[PDB]
């Protein structure tokens, strides 16, 4: 039953800056708890009973809240605090519920995507498949488009993109675009071009391999 | 320090019943506290499932109260979650945790509910197809495709090469996953200094090393 809605949903702050995120209960709650979670790690307790700090928790963190409206504040955001923050409630057993997290990301200078394209390995072709991979690496902001052209025309079927979350050390995003084909389809075309467009340049970065190579 | 470690079967067939075991270290499950089982769905959603009070009593989430059952073994300091008739929708990662307030969580175990089958990964090298002027840096990589289930673990030059690496998040190819990793080395150490990708797949007990060599000519 009792719903927890959080604000903001994705938040980009710079190190040294002040941070405040909100968690609203749809109905009044006895206390609120706040958790921190990094990709792969389990949830860590931060603030318990609305405003109490947990044991391993730096005093840059701080919880607030009257009935139904609560908030976790990071006074000066550190780079290590880049993570997703959940609120969770205790009221009269609905049961205990959790928000869906507010995502805290780190701010940095616009970076331009290093585009690369790879033809399928001889080994891959032997199985009857042929994938064409395009690594759009190390860019900021995360907003990109990738266009695929097999022999001049624009394709949309067979493309699979995966994105990495913000890099551990330089704070940038990277994304692999893979076009999958079958050996025979692949061998009735000659230009495979991977075309990326990102905020840091109106003209796209087009990397093109052509099936007459070496 | 109190210590919570869940575990149990990683792959489960629809309509069968899963059983996870949480084993706790450093504090007895009979002297104070409520012992919880909480699960985290893909994306982010945490769900409370139920708890065992130190005295024996259980409390469960009202939606899952027909389907799940929590139990214990005080001689082995263990409490268990049993999931009856599992649907696709129970695919998630299950954490046990020390109750009220929820400090002390287990590291998390993944349960995959699928009719699919433990296939090992095919790993193919990715090397430059000539292309054009770009820079003083080589990007190469590995296409780890065709496996079930998650995870595989990709490393470059046995862990020697940790900078410049980008292992991309897996995606379901055709109800088996494809995943890929990129490493960007200086053009001077290539190919004088050998780069190689080491893939590993726990479920199928597979390790495959794969040397990236300049291609074709
Ligand atoms: C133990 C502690 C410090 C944490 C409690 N937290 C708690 C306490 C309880 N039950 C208290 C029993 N009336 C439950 N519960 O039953 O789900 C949940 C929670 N929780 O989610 O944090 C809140 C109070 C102020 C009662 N206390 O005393």
């Amino acid at each position: 039953q009792i719903v927890l809605t959080q604000s903001p949903a994705i938040m980009s702050a710079s190190p040294g800056e002040k941070v405040t995120m909100t968690c609203s209960a749809s109905s009044s709650v006895y206390y609120m708890y706040w958790y921190q979670q990094k990709p792969g790690s389990s949830p860590r307790l931060l603030i318990y009973d609305t405003s109490n700090l947990a044991s391993g928790v730096p005093v840059r963190f701080s919880g607030s809240g009257s009935g139904t409206s609560y908030s976790l504040t990071i006074s000066r955001m550190e780079a290590e605090d880049a993570a997703t923050y959940y609120c969770q409630q205790w009221s009269s057993y609905p049961p205990i519920t959790f928000g869906v997290g507010t995502k805290l990301e780190l701010k940095r200078a616009d970076a331009a995507p290093t585009v690369s394209i790879f033809p399928p390995s001889s080994e891959q072709l032997t199985s009857g498949g042929a994938s064409v991979v395009c690594f759009l690496n190390n860019f900021y902001p995360k907003d990109i488009n990738v266009k695929w052209k097999i022999d001049g025309s624009e394709r949309q079927n067979g493309v699979l993109n995966s994105w990495t979350d913000q890099d551990s050390k330089d704070s940038t995003y990277s994304m692999s675009s893979t076009l999958t084909l079958t050996k025979d389809e692949y061998e009735r075309h000659n230009s495979y071009t991977c075309e990326a467009t990102h905020k840091t340049s109106t003209s796209p970065i087009v990397k093109s391999f052509n099936r007459n190579e070496c | 320090d109190v210590q919570l470690q869940e575990s149990g079967p990683g792959l489960v067939k629809p309509s069968q019943s899963q059983s996870l075991t949480c084993t706790v270290t450093g504090y007895s499950i009979t002297s104070d506290y409520a012992w919880n089982w909480i699960r985290q769905f893909p994306g982010n959603k945490l769900e409370w499932m139920g708890y065992m009070s130190y005295s024996g009593s259980t409390r469960y989430n009202p939606s899952l109260r027909s389907r799940i059952s929590i139990t214990r073994d005080t001689s082995k300091n263990q409490f268990f979650l049993q999931l009856k008739s599992v649907t696709t929708e129970d695919t998630a990662t299950y954490f046990c945790a020390r109750g009220w307030p929820l400090a002390y969580w287990g590291q998390g175990t993944q349960v995959s509910v699928s009719e699919a089958k433990t296939t090992p990964p095919s790993v193919y090298p990715l090397a430059p197809g000539s292309a054009a002027q770009t820079n003083s840096m080589v990007t190469l990589g590995c296409l780890v495709k065709g496996y079930f289930p998650e995870p595989v673990t990709v490393t470059w030059n046995s862990g020697s090469l940790s900078s410049g690496v980008h292992t991309f998040p897996a995606v379901l190819q055709s109800d088996l996953y494809t995943l890929s990793s990129s490493v960007t080395v200086p053009s001077s150490p290539r190919p004088s200094e050998t780069v190689t990708c080491n893939v590993a797949h726990p479920a199928s007990s597979t390790k495959v090393d794969k040397k990236i060599v300049p291609r074709d000519c």
